[PDB]
């Protein structure tokens, strides 16, 4: 919004990790679905520092599923690329699109192929 | 302006023309009907009056086609004045046989008004002659008439008279003049215009290449033409890449004036790129003693590699053959190499077109392992080459590759003027409709004195509103004049206008309410007033011509068809007479005046638009100078035709990412946003030289994925009040925000790492400029490729430093630690220091 630092504030304390920061900012209005510049996004931060529990916070605050940054990645697609299989499971549980992909051309499974995750090639080998 | 004022007149001949032969029609026609009025009804005592009308007719026939003549465009003026001396003798002739008791008053002073007209407008004479005139005029009549109140109130008529004339005189004029201005204006703005656009299309084809200049002139990329107040790259496969430098460089250029350099370097460049068109091959840059080009870069070519192998054979002759001119025993050392290459433009800030690939690298690498002389050929060019030359293997003795060796003027202050005439005017003649009474010192009638009052008090408010809008009094406050100014649009300025023109015949008929029938002098007087008064009605230019004119019309000569019904009537048919020659006459000139004030908002309005068109293209042409070349040599330029110069001092850094190379993964369609990320990245580079103080360094160029910028050249002032070297210091921090800039970047970079090597260092150079219809500012000298080649021999996130400039800056507060011992190319052994302490864990 107008003089938004509510939103850098709420995605310096999404990936700092800090909680009760952001319980306080969600009592203060925050924008949930608040960017950077860049078009990075607090669950893309959230899957960079791996609070998971701040991903339930931010998908049960009202957070999108296909958020893209200036290269367009989805969420999935960042996931695939880290290796952590939890963070795809919760985040692939609310439908994200495996037959899509982002400006880079890829699907998430050649994501999972290129960094070496064999478990996130089978969790999205057996998708429809 | 004698020249001007003289050209002023030169343009303004048909608009006189046709004037002048307006007014021998309106001067015939009057007469015929006098004749007419003389001869049938009336006068049927004498044949004496119809005779000068008959001769008057055919002296107007004459001048009619008189006006004709060659003898008339530096004559008419004359012309005119013979024909008003004309006109004044046959009008005193007329009045000089009167007062029997055999004309009254009323025909007397029309065709006195008319004389005085026709004399004020048309003729088109100097002012003090045209006022002597009238002034003469003016009292021959009313000296003639006697043949005193009465007569003191026709002087009064000819007083308001005068006025009204002058000030309609100097009106014509003043829009005369102004219009020719304004359109002398408007023509000399379009051929500056084209010549700025003319400028603007070399300089950019020059900076960037044929065929995106030529697609994007038609602006077909909009964010294109808002950047050059937004463009796109490609990638393409099978191009030829060629590469050549100077061997010895460093020797031709020992104790040299710096300046033969420049201009043997313009004239090889110049034959080499005249090769270039001249062979349909395109040129990319140069580095210093390097050039280098490439082929179907643009539009792919079948057989590129054949004008490659051709240019380097003509390379090989130009040079020979200039050996052999002038006597320097120089060889050029030669690369040439096939493949694929992705093409575009990177930043904002000295933005050029270039290429890029790992084979640009190779090419570079095979030319500087070649041999001076021959070109260095690879199986890459080999796979399609034909084999139409000798065929010769040559392999380096310390891939596949052979070596060939050849074969005023204000709206809204005439405003101020016309309503300044109108009350003044209007004043005196109330005074004199006041001043008929001798005998009785009140006037019988009140309605005088209440429309005296309220005519008084409504002049004066406009007076004061029109004051106060044009001085900008505002003596009370603004904005209670800003709701007392703005309500004026086209039906305020309609009504007011009509009222304000209306008024006189109302202020006329203030008197006549009262008894005129009975003395026949009152009459007389009525008439002679209210022609006085309804000639005033012409001067609001500044409002429609068709309101005014049955304005004036109806409510100065209706009311006396309305009181021709009291009953003397003969002298009622004369009046009407004259009244209709009246408002003949004033139809004609309003309309007159209302379609050159029409024309002159037609011309000023264009002027203004042109020039505003001219000062954006003026801007965006000085900044695309100021793109390529410093202001001080652009300058320095302006009187001379190339720059050469040398400082014995300078420092210079040289910076590059080096954990770029394995961030070159293909499998996206192009690779394009990966440079991208770098273009706005090295855009944020550039806006951190935008701080106000950071006019003490100087941005060479963008080279591949490098970074190359010196410091202290352009402070050509020096201050005994100031340390002449505290450039190299605040080049160091420069150095230390790029650090800090490209580490928040990688902050702010999604996994990955980015690093670089710099270098720093500082001599004596020499700069210059090099193309000629092209442009191109470069520096030289033999600390350059010492300080290249030191960055070469540097360590990520470190700050290499050459050896003298370690000691320059150990003294400055900055601590370093020695690093290890480089031996380099023309130089030999030498020291090597790095500015970061204790940033790995041991």
């Amino acid at each position: 919004h107008h003089g938004s630092d509510l939103g850098k504030k709420l995605l310096e304390a999404a990936r700092a990790g800090q909680d009760d920061e952001v319980r306080i900012l969600m009592a203060n209005g925050a924008d949930v679905n608040a960017t950077d510049d860049y078009g990075h996004t607090p669950l893309h931060l959230a899957a960079w520092f791996g609070h998971l529990e701040i991903v339930e916070v931010l998908l049960k605050a009202g957070a999108d599923v296909n958020a893209a940054d200036w290269l367009g990645d989805t969420p999935l697609h960042l996931a695939a690329r880290i290796g952590h299989l939890e963070i795809v499971e919760v985040l692939l549980k609310h439908g994200a699109d495996v037959n899509a992909q982002d400006k880079f051309g890829k699907t998430p499974f050649d994501l999972a192929i290129d960094n070496g995750n064999e478990d996130i090639a089978e969790v999205l080998q057996k998708a429809a | 302006s004698v020249n001007l004022e003289e050209a002023c007149m030169e343009r303004c001949f048909p608009q006189t023309q046709r004037r002048f032969r307006y007014a021998l029609f309106y001067i015939g026609f009057a007469c015929l009907l006098w004749s007419i009025y003389f001869g049938v009804h009336m006068k049927s005592k004498l044949i004496v009056m119809v005779a000068p009308a008959l001769c008057f007719l055919v002296v107007c026939v004459g001048f009619f086609l008189f006006t004709f003549t060659k003898l008339y465009a530096r004559h008419y003026v004359w012309t005119s004045l013979v024909l008003t001396l004309l006109v004044f003798a046959l009008t005193l002739a007329a009045q000089f046989q009167v007062l029997t008791p055999c004309l009254s008053q009323v025909g007397s002073f029309s065709m006195c008004i008319e004389v005085l007209f026709l004399l004020y407008t048309v003729m088109h004479l100097p002012l003090y002659l045209s006022l002597i005139l009238g002034v003469a005029y003016s009292v021959l009549f009313e000296t003639f008439g006697y043949h005193h109140w009465e007569l003191l109130s026709r002087a009064l008529l000819h007083l308001c008279i005068h006025a009204i004339g002058i000030h309609l005189f100097i009106m014509s004029q003043v829009r005369s003049r102004s219009t020719f201005l304004k359109v002398g204006q408007s023509i000399m703005h379009g051929k500056d215009l084209e010549v700025e656009k003319a400028l603007k299309e070399r300089m950019i084809h020059s900076v960037m290449p044929r065929i995106i200049a030529d697609d994007l002139m038609k602006q077909g990329d909009e964010e294109s033409e808002n950047s050059v107040k937004p463009f796109k790259m490609q990638q393409i496969e099978e191009v030829s890449i060629l590469f050549a430098d100077i061997v010895g460089f460093t020797k031709m250029s020992a104790n040299k004036s710096a300046h033969a350099l420049v201009g043997l370097l313009n004239d090889l460049f110049g034959r080499f790129d005249r090769l270039c068109e001249e062979t349909k091959c395109e040129k990319i840059s140069t580095l210093g003693d390097c050039y280098y080009c490439v082929a179907g870069c643009p539009e792919p070519r079948a057989d590129h590699a054949y004008c490659c192998i051709e240019m380097g054979l003509g390379m090989i002759r130009a040079i020979e053959q200039f050996c052999q001119e002038k006597k320097e025993m120089v060889n050029m050392r030669v690369g040439v190499h096939t493949g694929t290459v992705l093409c575009g433009i990177l930043g904002m800030r000295r933005f050029k077109f270039d290429v890029w690939s790992n084979d640009v690298n190779l090419a570079n690498l095979m030319e500087q392992l070649g041999v001076a002389g021959k070109v260095h050929i690879s199986e890459a060019t080999a796979k399609y080459l034909d084999d139409r030359y000798e065929m010769e293997d040559g392999k380096v003795t310390e891939l596949k590759t052979y070596l060939i060796a050849g074969q005023f003027a204000s709206a809204t202050f005439s405003s101020l003027l016309d309503v300044l005439l109108s009350t003044t005017v209007f004043l005196i003649l109330s005074i004199t409709c006041f001043l008929r009474y001798g005998a009785a010192s009140t006037p019988p009638p009140p309605a005088a004195l209440a429309v005296f009052g309220a005519a008084l008090l409504l002049e004066i408010l406009s007076l004061v509103v029109s004051v106060r809008m044009v001085f900008f009094l505002e003596d009370v406050m603004t904005c209670t004049k800003r709701l007392l100014e703005w309500i004026a649009g086209w039906l305020p300025r309609h009504f007011i206008g009509a009222i304000l023109v209306s008024l006189p015949a109302l202020a006329v008929y203030s008197h006549v309410t009262s008894e005129f029938e009975t003395n026949i002098h009152s009459t007389m007087f009525t008439g002679s007033a209210v022609l006085t008064a309804v000639v005033q009605y012409c001067n609001f230019c500044q409002l429609s011509s068709w309101m005014r004119s049955s304005l004036a019309t109806v409510v100065g000569a209706g009311p006396l068809l309305l009181l021709l019904y009291v009953s003397a009537s003969l002298i009622g048919q004369e009046v009407i007479l004259v009244f209709f020659l009246l408002l003949l006459l004033v139809w004609f000139l309003n309309r007159e005046f209302e379609v050159s004030y029409r024309l002159h908002y037609h011309g000023d309005v264009e002027a203004d638009l042109h020039r505003t068109k001219i000062q954006s293209m003026r801007d965006q042409a000085d900044w695309l100078l100021r793109n390529i070349i410093p202001y001080h040599v652009a300058e320095q330029l302006k009187v001379s035709q190339t720059y050469s110069k040398n400082h014995d001092s300078g420092g210079v850094i040289f910076a590059s990412i080096v954990n770029f190379s394995e961030f070159y993964e293909e499998n996206y369609e192009g690779g394009k946003e990966c440079y991208r990320v770098l273009n706005e990245l090295i855009g944020d580079f550039d806006e951190l030289l935008s701080k106000p103080d950071y006019s003490s360094i100087e941005k060479i160029k963008t080279i591949g994925a490098t970074y190359m910028a010196a410091s202290g050249l352009n402070a050509t002032q020096c201050r005994d009040g100031s340390h002449p070297q505290e450039h190299l210091q605040i080049l160091f921090e420069f150095a230390k925000e790029m650090m800090r800039v490209v580490d928040d970047f990688n902050n702010n970079m999604l996994w990955f790492n980015f690093k670089l090597r710099v270098g720093f260092n500082h001599g004596p150079l020499t700069a210059g400029v090099i193309g000629t219809t092209k442009l191109l500012y470069d520096i030289w000298g033999d600390t350059v490729n010492i300080a290249s080649r030191m960055d070469t021999t540097g360590v990520e996130c470190r700050i290499q430093v050459s050896e003298e400039s370690y000691r320059v800056l150990s003294k400055m507060g900055y601590e370093f630690d020695y690093r290890g011992t480089v031996n380099v190319k023309g130089k030999g052994q030498m020291k090597t220091y790095l500015y970061p302490k204790c940033t790995d864990s041991g």
